[PDB]
């Protein structure tokens, strides 16, 4: 009865589709499929576009930074300070580590995992997608910000 | 005898410094927080050994 | 050539720390406590 209650939400992710990563998808095709091969030869091995955008996108879902963000930003937290900051420090680690991930094996063929946990049900998915967009949102920012500098 | 023990222990933790600790992770830089470096590291092996010398090697990104 | 570039990229970014590592009082009252 004294326990704070603690409900978990579980979502697996995969590597975005061709169509839904947009004007990148040329953007980065310009980039390497003609630019580089062609007028430097380098001969290098690397991912798909999409396999590059998931890898980063995984790279941000469990990126602690990303969490410590999203559970600043959100109501969920703001709502439940008191105002001590040797407890409102204490609630912030405790929100983060709610988060947790596991990725994916190839010897099982599993996916990438996350699992959210909140004190009721509807915060517990609704602040789980949310945290899936924010990472998103990151994950598109950062290859962006690498698109420009290349 | 218990009792004894356990003002043993609370009196050494009260004598040990207390240590907290900060942990960080880090990964490979961006291509736009490199700077000028990666221009110069371009010039340096994208074109100059390659070219002019055909060393044929293995090497890793400039990040 | 310039004279600083940052070569990292923060993933975990350094912060101040919720609980101590060292003593944890309960864990040494507990421990010695039982043995004798």
């Amino acid at each position: 009865y004294l326990v704070k209650q603690e409900w978990g939400a579980t979502s697996i992710t995969d590597k975005p589709t061709v169509n839904m990563l947009g004007g990148y998808y040329s953007q980065q095709q310009f980039l390497r499929n003609l630019d580089a091969r062609s007028f430097s030869s380098p001969q290098p091995e690397q991912p798909s576009i999409s396999a590059g955008a998931y890898d980063e996108f995984i790279m941000q879902l469990a990126a602690y930074d990303t969490r410590r963000d999203f559970w600043l930003q959100t109501d969920y937290y703001k709502q439940r300070l008191e105002g001590d900051e040797k407890a409102d420090a204490a609630l912030l680690d405790e929100l983060v580590n709610n988060i947790q991930f596991t990725a994916r094996d190839d010897g099982k063929k599993t996916n990438d995992s996350v699992k959210l946990v909140a004190e009721t049900s509807s915060d517990s998915n609704t602040l789980l997608r949310q945290y899936v967009v924010f990472a998103s949102q990151r994950a598109a920012n950062h290859l962006n910000e690498e698109i420009k500098g290349a | 005898i218990g009792l004894l023990f356990a003002v043993v222990a609370l009196g050494y933790s009260y004598l040990v410094k207390q240590e907290w600790g900060a942990t960080s992770i880090t990964d490979k830089p961006t291509v736009n927080m490199l700077g000028g470096y990666y221009s110069q590291q371009q010039f340096l092996r994208n074109l100059d050994a390659r070219s002019f010398s055909s060393p044929q090697p293995e090497q890793p990104s400039i990040s | 050539l310039e004279a600083s570039f940052q070569t990292y990229r923060y993933l975990r970014t350094p912060e101040e720390p919720v609980k101590r590592d060292s003593p944890r009082r309960a864990f040494l009252m507990v421990m010695w406590g039982a043995i004798g």
